């Protein structure tokens, strides 16, 4: 009955800051604004962040922090018909686990890599080099960088694979590198939030100190401005289109990252009075605004290289794992104390990445330790073999082919199942349980109901919200295809199952609670749709 | 706008029970918390009981835990106070005051139900005629009075002249002797007024159907 | 507990001047949950004050609030006839919400003796075994006044019942009743009662007396 709390305030907020501060902060942010109409793009993106991402950060945090338990056992709490919630997204974030961590550890062989005077991405007359290199990046597909061919043919050896069914020999530098990834994760992870709330004090903070010193070198180097200028000059033309919009609302929900129960399981620990409110407003903002700031280090360097390298802007200005591991480190070896800035900018990828990985992996852990006892007392056990089993299967994308088995799990594992899994949150606590029950539930806590604009956004626009990400992401479905390479037609369906193991579990559960509880029919609903409050 | 009625409330024999209602009107009740504060005979001010807006969440004093009830009927827009074993120090004019937001306090407060505990019996009073003395009447303006002695439970009510001497008139406070109240009322007046017109106090106890008329006549 | 008290506990100023009160917590509150609330003489409270300083709907501008922690206050610039009520504080921040033990403002007024009437024993009372003798103290400043009752010369003390108005919204005075009781029997067999009020207009008491002949 009596739960953890943690040490000092800073540690939960730290964290939560921790969680929603990642790489796409960096690599999206900046490119959606530079693609959709400079810093006109603010206006759709916070006005989707203003109805649509923000309620739903405020929504789950306040979840966690009343009814004091982790995403299975809540939701079973809230609406015992809806328990499946639970299971589906402790599954979705049990898969995001078996390809999201191959990013940290990609930033930490980089960083590994950089301890030399000469950094090895640079020219173009090495062993893994071809004839077809050239010094920057260019917009004929046959003719790579010297950083697209360094990230490729030596780092990866992607080019040594022909497809999915061939990944080839197990790269030993690289699980090496994620095994590293994941003893950082555990000594951090395994005595609970009294030990994880102090870990993020560094993992958390230091992106600031790497955006401040790179903002720094980014903004005084030649062409700095005209960076700054791709980057934010306003082109109120995108507002009208309905893709932007669709951008701006996919871009806000994932950057929030609401609904995964990591949320949930973070603001389970605090205290039952703690201003959840002022909680959510404050950390919400500093996300956003880091995206604002990272764009400035991103940018700055960007039009630098324009200037003085002699790039076409469109050929550089690029978003995912190809900016951060090809574009900006080939300017980073053209500056002066070039090796200084490529350790910092891995290391600010990399706790960029180990933050909001905590909160997938301890979503899982509360969740599971909230229901079965047997979990809770042999925690540490537990997540040793969680991380075991994380490792293993993790050998997979260590392999030559392994980013093709990084880009199967990117389109499937996680993406539409998140967004079916929130879609019913958001009508579990709204139209079941009721804004009422809720709004009630807010006012205990921090002294006052939530205004009605909370109210409305719950109830109305999230729910739309939510279908207009998702249908926008339907219509640009097409099968798997990564560069001239197209996956063959088991390996798409065998990516739907993925996506549908965590999602089947709503109605699953549903019908076994809803056989295996007894009365009639109506009976069995509204025995169903009682919360666990209600009954106590 | 915003209305608050308190009902129900009297006089209990101490280890009874009695149900408190407050009828809301003029705004939404099913959004708004709501408390019932109780005020003294000595004028302090103690918080009872709050409610929270769908009743899902009740907070109570300690001085009254396991002895009182709060509820509402959210349909019918009444507040409840369900009260039982009841003491003497439970004795107070209750009130019903909506307090959603803690940050903001008691928007609004009824205008009241007095409760009163005792084992006392009630008691219609006598109402004594107080006409000035004989050698007086070497005098500008002439003072009349009232003697409401012996009564219980309270209220009365006091009138001159069916409420038409609403000027110069001083009614005391009553107070309490002994189980039984004593209570007084004064009106002074031009010695022209009195006693060419008449001067009556007229005293009413609905708690034992008193109404009664006394006149003031010389001596 | 968390135990609220005011100083002072009654107070009386004159209109025009500045009037300054204090609410003390035994245990700390935040300045979100700190309210006050006037209570006219016969009504019910109103919400006055909430969150230490914000005035509540219709509230004169005259009013403020300030504190924080433990120790809070409300201030009227230049004080009125219609501010002379009673000031409770209250906390919102930790159950039991507890009030504040409570300031009474009066008006200060210019000194004024009492105007006495004695009034011996009704007919009707007489008949059955009872007489009670009635002394009205009408129309004084300030409060204090003090009765005193002879029979005969004599100070009797006992069978009292004295009784104050508030203070009066007109002329911003004090009036009060002192009735002594006796049996019929009791009273029947003395001559003279004299009712004696000792006020601070005046060294000498002010008397009035009456003998049961008239
Ligand atoms: C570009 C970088 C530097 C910052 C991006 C801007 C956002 C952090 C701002 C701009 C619009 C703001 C939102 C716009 C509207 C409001 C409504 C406001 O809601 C209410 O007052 C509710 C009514 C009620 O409580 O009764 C609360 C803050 C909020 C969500 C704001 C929170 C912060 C937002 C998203
Ligand atoms: C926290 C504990 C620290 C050490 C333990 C774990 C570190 C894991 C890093 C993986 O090791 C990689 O293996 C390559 C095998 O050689 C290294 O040399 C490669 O990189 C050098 C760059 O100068 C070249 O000179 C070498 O020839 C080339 O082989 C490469 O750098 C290194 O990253
Ligand atoms: C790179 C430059 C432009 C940005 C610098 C911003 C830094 C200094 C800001 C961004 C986020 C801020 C943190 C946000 C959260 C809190 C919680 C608060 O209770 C203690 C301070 C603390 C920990 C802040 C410290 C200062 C901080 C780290
Ligand atoms: O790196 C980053 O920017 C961070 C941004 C904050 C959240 N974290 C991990 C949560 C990952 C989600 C997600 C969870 C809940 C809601 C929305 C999204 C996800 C889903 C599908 C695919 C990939 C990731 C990624
Ligand atoms: O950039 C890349 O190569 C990849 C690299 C790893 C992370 N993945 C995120 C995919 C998830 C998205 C999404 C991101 C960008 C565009 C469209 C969709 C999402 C967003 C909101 C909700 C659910 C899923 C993008
Ligand atoms: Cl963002
Ligand atoms: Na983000
Ligand atoms: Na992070």
């Amino acid at each position: 009955d009596e739960r953890e709390t943690w040490s000092g305030k800073v540690d939960f907020l730290l964290s939560v800051i921790g969680y929603a501060v990642g790489l796409a902060n960096v690599w999206r942010f900046p490119y959606l604004c530079y693609k959709n109409g400079g810093g006109a793009f603010l206006v759709p993106y916070g006005i989707m962040l203003a109805v649509g991402g923000i309620p739903l950060f405020y929504m789950e945090l306040a979840l966690g922090q009343h009814n004091r338990k982790g995403a299975i056992t809540c939701w079973g709490r809230l609406v015992p018909l809806f328990k499946g919630i639970g299971y589906a997204v402790v599954l979705i974030s049990f898969y995001l686990n078996f390809y999201y961590n191959v990013i940290i550890a990609w930033s930490l062989r980089f960083f590994f890599a950089s301890f030399t005077n000469s950094l090895p991405w640079t020219s173009c007359n090495n062993i893994w080099n071809t004839p077809n290199c050239r010094p920057f990046e260019g917009h004929v597909e046959g003719f790579q960088s010297a950083a697209s061919e360094y990230f490729n043919r030596y780092i990866l050896e992607l080019n040594r694979s022909e497809g999915i069914h061939d990944l080839g020999a197990i790269k030993w530098d690289m699980a090496l590198c994620l095994l590293i990834v994941y003893l950082i994760c555990y000594f951090s992870l395994w005595k609970g939030i009294s030990t994880s709330g102090k870990v993020v004090w560094f993992t958390a903070l230091f992106p600031y100190a790497a955006l401040l010193i790179l903002l720094i070198r980014g903004l005084t180097l030649p062409g700095s401005f005209l960076g700054i200028q791709y980057y934010l000059t306003p082109n109120f033309s995108a507002i009208y289109k309905a893709e932007v919009w669709a951008d701006a609302a996919t871009q806000v929900f994932f950057s929030l990252g609401p609904g995964l129960g990591s949320l949930l399981a973070y603001a389970s620990y605090n205290k039952y009075h703690n201003n959840v409110y002022k909680d959510a407003l404050l950390t919400s903002f500093i996300n956003s605004a880091t995206s604002f700031i990272a764009g400035f280090v991103i940018f700055s360097v960007l039009g630098y290289m324009a200037h003085t390298l002699g790039v076409r802007i469109e050929d550089v200005a690029t978003s995912g794992p190809g900016l951060v591991f090809v574009v900006y480190p080939a300017a980073i070896a053209t500056m002066p104390a070039s090796t200084f800035w490529a350790l910092i900018f891995f290391m600010m990828l990399a706790t960029l990445g180990l933050d909001s990985q905590f909160g997938t992996v301890e979503a899982i852990i509360t969740a599971l330790s909230d229901e079965f006892p047997k979990i809770k007392r042999n925690r540490e056990l537990f997540v040793a073999g969680l991380f075991s089993l994380y490792f293993v299967v993790g050998l997979a994308s260590c392999t030559q082919g392994g980013f093709y088995f990084f880009h199967l799990l990117d389109r499937y594992a996680a993406g539409y199942s998140i967004l079916v899994a929130v879609f019913f949150e958001a009508i579990a606590v709204s139209w079941i349980y009721g804004t009422n029950r809720f709004s009630e539930d807010i006012r205990d806590m921090i002294g006052f109901p939530p205004g009605r604009y909370w109210q409305v956004c719950w109830r109305f626009v999230a729910p739309i919200f939510l279908l207009f990400i998702t249908v926008y992401l339907l219509i640009g479905y097409e099968p798997l295809t990564y560069a001239d390479y197209v996956y063959p037609s088991w390996a798409n369906a065998l990516g739907w199952c993925i996506a549908g193991s965590s999602v089947v579990m709503i109605p699953a559960v549903a019908i076994f609670k809803l056989l295996s509880t007894p009365g009639s029919l109506r009976q069995r609903f509204t025995i169903l749709t009682t919360p666990w409050r209600d009954q106590q | 706008e915003v209305q608050l009625v308190e009902s129900g409330g009297g006089l209990v024999k101490p280890g009874g029970s009695l149900k408190l209602s407050c009828a809301a009107s003029g705004f939404t009740f099913s959004s708004y918390a709501m408390s019932w504060v109780r005020q003294s005979p000595e004028k302090r001010l103690e918080w009872v009981a709050e409610i929270s807006s769908g009743g899902r969440y009740i907070y109570y004093s300690d001085t009254v835990t396991g002895r009182f009830t709060i509820s509402r009927d959210n349909a019918r827009n009444i507040l409840h106070l369900e009260m039982s074993s009841l003491r003497s120090e439970d004795t107070a004019m209750y009130y019903c005051a909506r307090g959603e937001v803690r940050q903001r306090g008691f928007d609004y407060w009824g205008q009241g139900t007095t409760l009163t505990v005792s084992s006392a019996k009630t008691t219609a009073p006598s109402v004594y005629p107080l006409a000035p003395v004989c050698g007086d009447t070497t005098g500008s303006s002439v003072t009349l009075g009232c003697l409401v002695k012996g009564y219980f439970p309270e209220p009365v009510t006091l009138t001159w002249n069916s409420g038409s001497l609403s000027s110069g008139v001083h009614t005391f406070p009553a107070v309490l002797q002994s189980d039984l109240y004593t209570l007084s009322s004064s009106v002074t007046v031009t010695s022209s007024t009195w006693p060419s017109q008449s001067i009556t106090c007229n005293v009413a106890h609905p708690a034992s159907s008193t109404k009664v008329d006394k006149k003031i006549e010389p001596r | 507990e968390n135990v609220l008290t005011q100083s002072p506990a009654i107070m009386s100023t004159s209109p025009g001047e500045k009037v300054t009160m204090t609410c003390r917590a035994s245990s700390s509150v935040g300045s979100s949950y700190l309210h006050w609330y006037q209570q006219k003489s016969g009504a019910s409270p109103k919400l006055w004050i909430y969150s230490t300083s914000n005035l509540a709907s219709g509230v004169p501008a005259r009013f403020s609030g300030s504190g924080s922690g433990t120790s809070y206050s409300l201030t009227i610039s230049s004080v009125e006839a219609e501010d002379a009520a009673t000031y409770y504080c209250q906390q919102f921040s930790g159950y039991p919400l507890t009030f504040g033990s409570g300031t009474k403002l009066e008006m200060k007024r210019a000194d004024a003796a009492p105007t006495v009437s004695i009034f011996p024993p009704s007919s009707e009372q007489l008949t059955s075994g009872g007489a009670s003798v009635v002394c009205f103290l009408n129309n004084f400043y300030p409060k204090d006044i003090n009765v005193k009752w002879k029979i005969d010369g004599s100070e009797r003390q006992n069978g009292v019942l004295n009784s104050w108005t508030d203070q009066d919204s007109k002329d911003s005075t004090y009036s009060m009743s002192s009735t002594l009781t006796l049996t019929k029997d009791e009273y029947e067999r003395h001559n003279s009662y004299t009712c004696e009020a000792t006020h601070k207009t005046s060294t000498s008491p002010i008397v009035k007396s009456f003998n049961r002949n008239e």
